[PDB]
């Protein structure tokens, strides 16, 4: 039948991969709270009070991971975000000082009630003062701080100390209006793209997904930052899974991805009172006043036999992957206090805490049930106040104390792993994963990993029995 | 029966019977609303990237009206051209085509002969009122 | 004659004499002009305000064309199609409603089912076209 | 065969069987690349001159549809209404004007009633369809 | 300095073409101020008073 004519279609269900911009749409019942916070700042739009999804039956589709360009944009949302945040505030120039710094002393309940007996904060920070200039000729005083080690160095010139940060850039005192919530998010694409979500459960990086269902756009997201261990992040519906660039290529990272969430809890016990001093035209600086009462090391606490217990089922998956090598847990080799420190934000200020009993470990062959009672474990958590969160792209930014007892409280979810790469261990056979590393972004690749963004083509042509009736 | 790229995975006959909810929403979206609360408003990223959003929506969208304007389809879901297939770009039969060829594969076989189908059919609606406008 | 919205008052019937006027100045107007004069005129705050106003121009234009281009009369003023009334929308007769209601009052009364009818008017103009393809 | 443009200086006559080339390159350009590689590239001096740039294209190309929607020669590339030419603008006769006179010289010499004209497509187009509402 | 030179061009060493100048800033810290040393050159270099000043 050679009398085939064109004939055009509109709205065909077509797509093709694609690259476009993004926009924030926020929820409104967490929002307008005026607390301005950082990352979701007020210039979201409103979010649809009822997001849609619509199954798609007989679709495959190639998806991938570590390739997407989303994870590359939110990135740069983020980075923006903490920059135009901190423009607003306070610098501290003015604090480039000799500082004259002796040990402290503190006199309070001796029994303080240490259940943990974990240690104090004696011996740990460096009680500082540094001289202010007076109208009388060669006449100077001491305005008293307290400042923690990490901050605080010593070049020459015995009994004199300076800022670590306040010579290699320059450092701003985040004003405490803003915070740091981490407030959910929704990214949401332009009119004329589609969302395609993989809805499968044991989905790994990539592989095409049979279930997929295509969104409006994204559910929500939380921004939280951390270095070795996920926070707060979203449960594997169907199983302890284990996703990977490359598995043999030990360069990459190794992320785990959990069913059940373990709780962590932990809180800062010490006692402290925000004293105000004025420096150039009305811009006030906060320092740590006092500490009366309660001094204790900021203790973390998780349950024993659930960690145990997930162990031993994250290694139970991992067996799969390597046929016969034993698995072993290090402590981190190295590196800066980024990366063998556990890093998570809580309510204004960053804790450092060391995670070294739950990462040592070993198991050599699962033979018995290597039984154990309840216990509870305790880790010292150090905390800093300069912080650099990225290496040379973030401001130095110098986080306010907080008064009183702080207490954080979070689900842990993700857990980011590492490969060694021995060579003449043929039948030694063993295999270390040491935790941490990774760049900020694989903090993020674990919740981009079930949206592809796929530009609509709605243009469609196929031939057809119909030819055009001229007009005469 | 079928939402948003419901039939998108459906064979190419029962596909066509859904092509106005596919096509209902190529400009309306979330972006009509202003924001939460009208520091930099205007200024933030969000300032500019929201606006790089609005002007791809128009653009996007109104290039394709661009060839249905050329196509004399205008305002039409479903046209009718007068382009004959040569059977040269495919020359699988009718039954072959729209029985069990989904769609989201058909034209990425054609897909080596957009660039002059765009244009031949260009020509044939040129052709078609230069005749008629020395007819009337 | 009259010039812009000079009969939002009038009757219905009077009213359908001078829809020519105000569907020519949807887009005409003095933001065409760049500027004045051409530091950074480009992000001057008189400047980004001008560039939301051009947007907004547009994507309000587009808005009512891509109602009427699904339509099945794009280019014209005035159309009718073959849906007809379930006469429940609005149960008044014809010289009830163009002799003495007007425009602005009209559009309250039915401002409340025009999500079910912009929806049944272009299943209307998808639903004829079916019927074309089959019948040649 | 012709390029884009091409056919300027040549007679009217000659040149009315290449508009095809002319009126597929109003929006199909460059602009519609983003950058050649993604610190908020969307602010630098040469990142904000695109969408001054962008935004001329489509705020340039609409202007054309928006007439050509009115005259109801939407959708179409050599269309003709049925408005009498009273010859007040040009009396020259058939012959004289499409064979000679070439494009560029005919716009300039009717230049100044352009305005006139344009109103009177609009009229005549409304007063035409008014006439089918009240035929049927 | 060398006095060969390599004198092909044999059109001039560039003595009094530049300015051994040591001026006084401060580090860090604002308390405190160092000497340094700086070659300048003379078109980058005016007095105001007070010659070797
Ligand atoms: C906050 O403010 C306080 C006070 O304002 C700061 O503390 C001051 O720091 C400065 C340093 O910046 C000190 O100056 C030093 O004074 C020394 C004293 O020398 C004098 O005496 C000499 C002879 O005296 C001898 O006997 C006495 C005891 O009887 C000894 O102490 C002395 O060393 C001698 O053995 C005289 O000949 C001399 O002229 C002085 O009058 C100085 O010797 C010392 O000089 C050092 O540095 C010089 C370069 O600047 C260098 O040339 C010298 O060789 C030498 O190395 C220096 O000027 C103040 O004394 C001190 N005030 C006190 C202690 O009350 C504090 O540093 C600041 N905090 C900061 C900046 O963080
Ligand atoms: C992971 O998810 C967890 C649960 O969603 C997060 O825990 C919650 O985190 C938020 C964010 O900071 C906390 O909200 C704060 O709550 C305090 C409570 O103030 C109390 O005291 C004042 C003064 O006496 C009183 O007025 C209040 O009513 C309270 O009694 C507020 O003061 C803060 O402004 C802020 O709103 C939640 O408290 C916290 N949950 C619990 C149970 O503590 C967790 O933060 C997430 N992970 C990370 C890393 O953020
Ligand atoms: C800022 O000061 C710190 C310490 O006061 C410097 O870090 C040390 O720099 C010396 C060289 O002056 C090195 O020998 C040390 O190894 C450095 N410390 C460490 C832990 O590596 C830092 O270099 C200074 N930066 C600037 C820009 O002045
Ligand atoms: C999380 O995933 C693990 C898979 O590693 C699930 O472990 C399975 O648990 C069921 C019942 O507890 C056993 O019958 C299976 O044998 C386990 N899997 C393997 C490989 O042995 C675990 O159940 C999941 N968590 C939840 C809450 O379902
Ligand atoms: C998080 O941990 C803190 C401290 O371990 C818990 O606070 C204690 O709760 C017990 C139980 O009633 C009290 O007896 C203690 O007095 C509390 N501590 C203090 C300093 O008052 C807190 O309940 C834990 N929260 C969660 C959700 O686990
Ligand atoms: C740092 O050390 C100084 C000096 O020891 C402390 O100053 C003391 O402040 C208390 C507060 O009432 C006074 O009772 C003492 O008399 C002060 N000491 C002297 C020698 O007069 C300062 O408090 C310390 N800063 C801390 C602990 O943060
Ligand atoms: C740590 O482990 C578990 C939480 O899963 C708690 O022990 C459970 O206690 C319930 C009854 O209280 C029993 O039915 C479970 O069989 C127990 N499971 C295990 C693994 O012991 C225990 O209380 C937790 N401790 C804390 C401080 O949260
Ligand atoms: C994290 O905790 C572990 C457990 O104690 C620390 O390991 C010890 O650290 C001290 C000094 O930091 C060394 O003297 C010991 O030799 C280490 N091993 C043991 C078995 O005690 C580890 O150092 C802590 N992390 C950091 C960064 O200090
Ligand atoms: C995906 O393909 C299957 C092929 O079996 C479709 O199932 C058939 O669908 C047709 C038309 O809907 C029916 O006439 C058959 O009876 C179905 N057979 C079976 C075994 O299901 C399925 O409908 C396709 N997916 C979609 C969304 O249409
Ligand atoms: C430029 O204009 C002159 C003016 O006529 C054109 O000359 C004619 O060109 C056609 C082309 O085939 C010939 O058939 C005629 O014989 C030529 N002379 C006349 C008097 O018509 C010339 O072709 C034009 N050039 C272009 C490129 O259009
Ligand atoms: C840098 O330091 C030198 C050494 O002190 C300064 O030279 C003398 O400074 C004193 C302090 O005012 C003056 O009274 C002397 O007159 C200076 N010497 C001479 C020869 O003039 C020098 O002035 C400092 N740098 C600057 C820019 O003042
Ligand atoms: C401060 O404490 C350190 C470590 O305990 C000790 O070496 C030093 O001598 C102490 N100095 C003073 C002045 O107490
Ligand atoms: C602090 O801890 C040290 C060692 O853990 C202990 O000797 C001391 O008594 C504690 N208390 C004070 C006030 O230093
Ligand atoms: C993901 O899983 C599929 C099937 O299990 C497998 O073929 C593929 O290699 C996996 N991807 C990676 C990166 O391991
Ligand atoms: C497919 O996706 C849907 C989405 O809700 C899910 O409920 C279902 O379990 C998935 N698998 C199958 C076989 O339908
Ligand atoms: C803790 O700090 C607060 C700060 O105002 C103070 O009121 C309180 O007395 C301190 N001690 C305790 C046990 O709360
Ligand atoms: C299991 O984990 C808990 C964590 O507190 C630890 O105390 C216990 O020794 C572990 N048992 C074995 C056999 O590894
Ligand atoms: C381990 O080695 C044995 C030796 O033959 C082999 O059969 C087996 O497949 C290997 N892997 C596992 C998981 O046992
Ligand atoms: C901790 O790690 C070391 C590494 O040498 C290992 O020998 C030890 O068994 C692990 N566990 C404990 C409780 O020390
Ligand atoms: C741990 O288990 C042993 C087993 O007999 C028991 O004797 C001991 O008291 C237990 N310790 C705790 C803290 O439960
Ligand atoms: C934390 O995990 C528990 C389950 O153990 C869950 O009920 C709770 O909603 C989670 N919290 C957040 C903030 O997701
Ligand atoms: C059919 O048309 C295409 C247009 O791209 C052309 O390439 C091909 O040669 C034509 N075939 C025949 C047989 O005319
Ligand atoms: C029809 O198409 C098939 C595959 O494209 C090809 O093998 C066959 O030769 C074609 N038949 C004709 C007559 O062109
Ligand atoms: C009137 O319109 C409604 C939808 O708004 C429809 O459900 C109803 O069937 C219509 N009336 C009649 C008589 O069909
Ligand atoms: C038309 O409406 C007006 C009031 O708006 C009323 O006075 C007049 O009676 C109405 N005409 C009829 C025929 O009801
Ligand atoms: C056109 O009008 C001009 C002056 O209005 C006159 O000179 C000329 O002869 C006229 N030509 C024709 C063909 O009517
Ligand atoms: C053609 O136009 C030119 C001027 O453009 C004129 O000189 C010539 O007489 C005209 N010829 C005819 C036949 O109109
Ligand atoms: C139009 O305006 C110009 C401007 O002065 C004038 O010279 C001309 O005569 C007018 N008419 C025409 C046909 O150009
Ligand atoms: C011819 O048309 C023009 C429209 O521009 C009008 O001004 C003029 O009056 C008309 N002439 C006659 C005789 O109607
Ligand atoms: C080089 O410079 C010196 C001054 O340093 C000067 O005396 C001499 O004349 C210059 N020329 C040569 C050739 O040495």
């Amino acid at each position: 039948a050679e009398n085939l004519w064109v004939t055009v279609y509109y709205g065909v269900p077509v797509w093709k991969d694609a690259d476009t911009t993004l926009f924030c749409a926020s929820d409104a019942k967490a929002h307008e709270t005026e607390a301005h916070n950082i990352w979701a700042t007020h210039a979201c739009v409103p979010t649809d009070p009822n997001p849609q999804e619509i199954y798609m039956e007989n679709v495959t589709e190639n998806f991938n991971m570590w390739k997407n360009n989303m994870v590359e944009q939110m990135q740069e949302d983020i980075i923006s975000l903490w920059d135009q945040s901190l423009k607003p505030c306070v610098k501290l120039t003015p604090l480039c000082v000799t500082l004259s710094c002796t040990n402290v002393t503190l006199t309070n309940v001796n029994y303080t009630n240490n259940f943990p007996n974990i240690g104090n904060i004696t011996d740990e920070v460096r009680n500082c003062s540094f001289n202010v200039t007076t109208e009388i000729r060669d006449k100077k005083q001491k305005v008293y701080a307290l400042f923690y080690k990490l901050d605080i160095v010593q070049m020459e010139n015995k009994n004199s100390y300076r800022l670590i940060n306040c010579n290699t850039s320059v450092c701003k005192q985040a004003c405490p209006k803003i915070s740091f919530d981490p407030i959910p998010i929704h990214y949401c694409t332009p009119a004329g793209y589609a969302i395609l979500k993989c809805n499968e459960k044991n989905f790994n990086g990539t592989g095409p997904c049979k279930n997929v269902s295509s969104v409006q756009c994204t559910h929500g997201i939380k921004p939280v930052v951390s270095t070795q261990l996920l926070l707060n992040g979203s449960l594997a519906e169907g199983e302890i899974i284990i996703r990977s660039e490359n598995l043999t290529n030990n360069a990459k990272t190794i992320i785990v991805h959990l069913n059940k969430s373990v709780e962590i809890n932990c809180t800062r016990p010490s006692n402290n009172t925000r004293t105000s001093v004025t420096i150039g035209p009305g811009q006030v600086f906060y320092r740590t006043g006092d500490i009366i009462g309660d001094i204790r090391k900021a203790y973390c606490e998780i349950n024993g036999t659930k960690w145990n217990e997930t162990l031993k089922q994250v290694v139970g998956k991992l067996k799969e992957h390597f046929p016969n090598k034993t698995i072993s847990f290090q402590p981190p080799s190295g590196g800066d206090l980024e990366i063998t420190m556990h890093h998570f934000n809580c309510r204004g200020e960053f804790f450092y805490c060391n995670t070294t009993q739950l990462f040592n470990s070993t198991w050599i062959n699962s033979t018995t049930i290597k039984e154990y009672n309840d216990t509870i474990i305790y880790l010292p958590c150090k905390i800093k106040q300069i912080i650099n969160m990225w290496q040379g792209v973030g401001q130095c930014m110098y986080a306010p104390p907080i008064r009183g007892k702080i207490n954080c409280v979070s689900n842990i979810t993700g857990i980011l792993l590492t490969r060694d790469g021995g060579d003449a261990n043929a039948t030694n056979d063993t295999e270390t994963f040491r935790p941490g590393g990774g760049n900020i972004k694989d903090n993020w690749r674990s919740e981009l990993y079930k949206y592809k963004v796929v530009q609509i083509e709605p243009l469609g042509i196929a031939p057809t029995k119909c030819k055009r009736r001229v007009v005469e | 029966i079928f939402g948003f790229l419901g039939a998108a995975g459906s064979t190419m006959g029962a596909a066509s019977n859904t092509l106005t909810v596919q096509a209902r929403q190529l400009l309306s979206g979330i972006v009509q609303q202003q924001s939460n609360l009208p520091h930099l408003l205007q200024l933030t990223v969000w300032g500019i990237k929201q606006l790089q959003a609005r002007v791809l929506a128009v653009e996007r969208y109104l290039e394709v009206q661009k060839f249905l304007g050329l196509w004399g389809c205008s305002g039409k879901i479903i046209c009718c051209t007068a382009v004959p297939w040569n059977s040269t770009w495919s020359n699988k039969s009718f039954e072959q085509i729209w029985n069990n060829m989904t769609w989201i594969e058909w034209e990425r076989e054609i897909s080596n002969y957009t660039s002059q189908i765009y244009d031949i059919l260009t020509e044939s609606q040129f052709q078609q009122d230069i005749n008629e406008v020395d007819l009337l």
